[PDB]
């Protein structure tokens, strides 16, 4: 039932799931994250991105993700779906995407 | 919305009234703080001079002196809505933000791949009539009404094939609880925790049936999953854009 993208409430980080490992990995920063921000939240039914940063596993940690996935930036515009365009990668520089997608769906209340 | 029950403050945030002239003519829900989904259908012919529409939020009660009515800049309405049932859907652009609150709030859309679980049990609101041939409710009401599926619905003894496959039906076989003349263009939501929270999200638009809380003529929705990419293409394409636009 989980969906395969998620993004953590701590840091907003972005978490994709690898279903050949059972495993989340974490999003590899490319200089197409603001369309990869964009889409992610799309994705998961949230409008829009309001921003996007980039965290460092070395100040950040992991928090329980098996590695990392690159997205394929020239195909990345042909792409409805995430799934489509994303690969294991080493991501060397351990910096991957955190998004902050517009808020919905919940109530305010006490 | 017959059948169902006054709601109060804050439960559904999302939730807005579409004026025209001072009068209450469809519901709608709010997918941000400037854009709100509704139905084609709330925009015939005589009724397309923007500036005679309001949209009114943040109150259940339709006389509250406390919610916020704000204009509309532009209505982006599907080029497939033939009447100008399917593609009754569209987008209305406020010519300003409303705040968000804690009683004016988004509501989420399926995420991609999600589909409907037929019998599941969502709710619908709106403020349009109690009884077909009754008035509008002064408080904003909310009842729970489970999917039907197409097999069901396009039998001989309900709509007999004329639900289409972007549209859905919701109700009961029995009749007696459903939506009605005024809760057009409203949200039919379902809630779930696919993202880890439980979040509710808009599965329908509340679009027509043959009179209200009949048995076998159950309420028929525009189905949102299939509009996803129509509404994060249209709010892109015509963010700055005034007037009656259409998108296909
Ligand atoms: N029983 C139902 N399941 C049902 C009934 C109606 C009835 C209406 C409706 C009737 C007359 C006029 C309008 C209307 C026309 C133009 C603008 C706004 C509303 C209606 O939406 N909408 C409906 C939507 C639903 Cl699910």
């Amino acid at each position: 039932p989980l969906y395969p993208v998620q993004v953590s409430s701590a840091d907003a980080r972005l978490m994709v799931f690898d279903k050949t490992e059972g495993t989340w990995r974490l999003l590899c920063s490319s200089r197409s994250n603001a369309r990869v921000a964009g889409l992610s939240c799309e994705e998961m039914g949230f409008l829009r991105a309001l921003t996007h940063s980039e965290l460092d596993v070395r100040t950040a940690g992991a928090a329980g993700t098996s590695g990392f996935f690159c997205v394929d930036e020239g195909r990345l515009p042909h792409t409805q779906r995430l799934l489509e365009v994303i690969s294991v990668c080493d991501c060397p520089r351990g910096r991957f995407l955190a998004a902050i997608c517009q808020d919905c769906g919940r109530r305010k209340l006490p | 919305i017959v059948g169902g029950r006054d709601t109060s403050l804050g439960r559904w945030p999302w939730q807005v009234s579409l004026r025209y002239d001072g009068a209450h003519l469809c519901g709608g829900s709010l997918l941000s703080g400037d854009w709100v989904l509704t139905a084609a259908h709330c925009f015939p012919e005589r009724n397309r001079v923007l500036s005679r529409w309001r949209v009114f939020a943040g109150a259940v009660a339709q006389a509250s002196p406390h919610g916020l009515q704000l204009g509309v800049q532009a209505v982006v309405y599907h080029g497939g809505y033939l009447p100008f049932n399917s593609n009754d859907i569209a987008l209305v652009h406020l010519s300003s933000p409303l705040p968000l609150t804690e009683y004016i709030q988004p509501v989420c859309l399926p995420a991609a791949g999600q589909a409907l679980v037929d019998g599941k049990i969502c709710t619908v609101t709106g403020w349009g009539n109690t009884q077909y041939y009754g008035q509008q409710a002064g408080v904003l009401q909310e009842a729970r009404v489970p999917i039907i599926s197409n097999d069901v619905c396009n039998g001989a003894d309900f709509y007999g094939n004329q639900i289409k496959p972007k549209m859905f039906c919701a109700g009961y076989p029995e009749g007696g609880i459903d939506a009605c003349q005024g809760d057009s263009g409203g949200p039919f939501v379902c809630e779930d925790s696919i993202s880890r929270t439980p979040r509710w999200r808009l599965c329908g638009i509340v679009s027509w049936g043959t009179g209200c809380a009949l048995a076998q003529k159950p309420g028929v929705y525009t189905k949102v999953s299939d509009f996803r990419e129509w509404i994060f293409q249209a709010i892109k394409t015509h963010s700055e854009a005034s007037g009656m636009v259409t998108q296909l």
